[PDB]
């Protein structure tokens, strides 16, 4: 009965699972921001040049 | 498609998120260009490939 009411009460604990997606979640999202630089040319499109 | 700056492959489709009268060009938090203000008809659409 301690038990589940500590898991129903407290959600900070799960953080050993929660922080794993975390970290990949924010992988993907700078892979996908690192297409909107100039690295150098006119332009972050491909098409546009 | 070719909207009058803007080369491209995608499903054009019909939407109804609001828009600005100033604005017409879309973004996300992914920063690609979603939606868009055909010039002829003043509708909005959305592009997805
Ligand atoms: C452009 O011209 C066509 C044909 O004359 C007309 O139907 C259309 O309404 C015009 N565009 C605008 C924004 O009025």
């Amino acid at each position: 009965g301690k038990i589940q009411d500590s898991l129903s009460s407290t959600a900070s604990a799960l953080g050993k699972l929660q922080n794993v997606v975390n970290q990949n979640a924010q992988a993907l999202n700078t892979l996908v921001k690192q297409l909107s630089s100039n690295f150098g040319a006119i332009s972050s499109v491909l098409n546009d040049i | 498609f070719n909207f009058n700056g803007l080369t491209g492959t995608g499903v054009l489709t019909e939407s109804n998120k609001k828009f600005l009268p100033f604005q017409q060009f879309g973004r996300d938090i992914a920063d690609t260009t979603d939606a868009v203000r055909d010039p002829q008809t003043l509708e909005i659409l959305d592009i997805t490939p």
